[PDB]
């Protein structure tokens, strides 16, 4: 019985999990897009300190 | 087999497309060798910086070599020294590179997956990648090198990006049904992407570059699967190696699975089963003072019984040249190679090892598994029963962990740590 | 032995999007690292 539970639920397990990811996924999504930002930004110009 | 000298210092290796250079990294620098003329150096490359990638562009005319965090990347023209190019767009990363066919350029990637930046090397043209998922995997060439499939992840969303290479620019963007796509492959006639989902759902979609889906191998849901695939060097034929032993065969013309190849672990189930090892040995004559202590590849017919993560899953599902054997072994399978016979879709010679196997890889014209496992020897499964390649006390200690072979099937590169073997084994043919 | 099977496929398949997640969690923290070095 325990069993047919452990069955019942990792799919939802793997859902949450997804869940999970798909926070930490958009997390870096916005991440990303600040990184993007600030480099588009920043080093447009500041790229020629460095060349 | 030939042999030349021990390379010191030969990190790694990579060969050309028309197999007949050779380059070594060394940490410091590139030997390149003509192995045609002799196993000897033409060129090499040097550099103050560490080298961890290496390629050669399908011409075998430059090498990019991908400098380590430094995140650079240098392009030197074998036949033009003097054509000296880097990419040194360093503010974002460049955490790796390969090279775009006959576009006669570098993709750059970035980190984060922020941009895979295409980097002409006649006239820069720098086109942005939007956001890229990755380095090498999911890039994918179709069969003719029209069009790219680049797994992209956008709205964390995965999708593939379609590019078409001459202008080197998206064109038919597409969602792709996948949880996290791993990689992407093209039908050899063009008419599909095939589409290799994150092993969670076992799947992959058939994908018509022009329209979406096609066809599905059917996701299990809950289980992990599509460990490996590969296309044959058929017409066209696919199979997938899943991740419970087995491997789907499908004929892409209906894109159906004719068969499940399964391991099992007992050979006397397989109707056709051919069963050899490795086993202790002398050496062949005439050999004197060489010292023997040695091994030989032998048919055993006796053994029946063959020896989460990394278990289970198909290794491989490689194809021999017209794909007539499927060299496949198992993660369950540490010692043991196993090598399907198609057509008739059975096992059939099926090679135990002293040593647990590193790789194999089928030659080119022919079979001859090559069959490596670090010992200092190759081992083959000669269509001819068995064969080992010993190699001699000219890299006595060489263990041979990884093998590249040539596509002119006659030079093999034995690779372990600074350290590389070149040769040509008993390749009369 | 039907039920243990599943169930272990699902065990299988969670161990696999934990690593997506730990390979996210960290890229976040080398993102966070990568702005703060742009910023400063």
């Amino acid at each position: 019985k325990q069993l047919q539970t452990e069955a019942q639920d990792l799919k939802f397990v793997l859902q949450k999990s997804e869940e999970r990811c798909l926070k930490l996924q958009d997390e870096n999504s916005a991440l990303k897009n600040k990184l993007d930002t600030i480099s588009a930004k920043v080093y447009l110009p500041s790229c020629e300190k460095g060349f | 087999m030939q042999f030349s000298n021990i390379i010191q210092g030969a990190c790694s290796a990579i060969f050309s497309q028309d197999s007949s250079l050779i380059a070594i990294s060394n940490g410091s620098k590139i030997l390149i060798k003509d192995i045609n003329q002799e196993l000897i150096n033409r060129n090499v490359y040097s550099f103050q910086d560490i080298i961890t990638h290496m390629e050669f562009s399908p011409d075998n005319q430059l090498i990019l070599v991908v400098q380590s965090n430094s995140n650079t990347v240098e392009v030197k023209n074998f036949n033009d020294e003097q054509w000296i190019c880097k990419i040194v767009d360093q503010a974002c990363g460049l955490l790796h590179a390969v090279w775009a066919p006959d576009s006669r350029s570098i993709i750059t990637f970035s980190d984060f997956q922020m941009k895979a930046t295409i980097y002409s090397l006649t006239d820069k043209q720098q086109y942005l990648i939007k956001n890229p998922k990755y380095t090498d995997k999911g890039l994918s060439f179709s069969s003719d090198g029209k069009f790219m499939a680049l797994a992209e992840r956008r709205d964390i969303k995965d999708y593939i990006g379609i590019y078409y290479t001459k202008d080197w620019k998206l064109v038919n963007h597409f969602q792709v049904d996948t949880m996290d796509l791993v990689d992407i492959q093209w039908s050899k006639d063009d008419g599909s992407i095939l589409v290799w989902d994150s092993s969670i759902n076992y799947k992959f979609l058939v994908y018509h570059p022009s329209n979406g889906l096609i066809q599905r191998i059917q996701p299990y849901e809950y289980a992990l699967g599509i460990k490996c695939v590969e296309l044959s060097n058929t017409p066209n034929f696919v199979a997938i190696g899943s991740y419970d032993e087995k491997i789907r065969l499908v004929n892409t013309l209906t894109w159906k699975i004719i068969t499940e190849l399964e391991h099992k672990a007992n050979i006397k189930e397989y109707s056709n089963a051919v069963v050899y090892r490795e086993q202790n040995s002398t050496l062949l004559n005439a050999q004197h003072l060489v010292d023997r202590t040695t091994t030989q590849f032998v048919i055993d017919e006796s053994i029946n019984k063959l020896p989460k993560s990394q278990q289970s899953g198909v290794t491989d599902v490689t194809f021999s040249f017209n794909a007539n054997y499927i060299a496949s072994k198992s993660a369950s399978f540490p010692n043991a190679v196993f090598i399907w016979e198609v057509s008739l879709l059975e096992l059939r010679y099926i090679i135990l090892l002293q040593n647990p196997v590193k790789g194999f890889l089928w030659s080119h014209n022919s079979n001859n598994l090559i069959i490596y496992a670090g010992s200092n020897k190759i081992y083959f499964w000669s269509l001819d029963g068995a064969s080992v390649c010993e190699l001699p006390q000219y890299g006595k200690q060489f263990s041979v962990n990884k093998v590249l072979w040539n596509k002119n099937s006659k030079c093999l590169v034995l690779i372990d740590r600074r350290d590389a073997i070149i040769g040509y084994p008993p390749i009369d043919l």
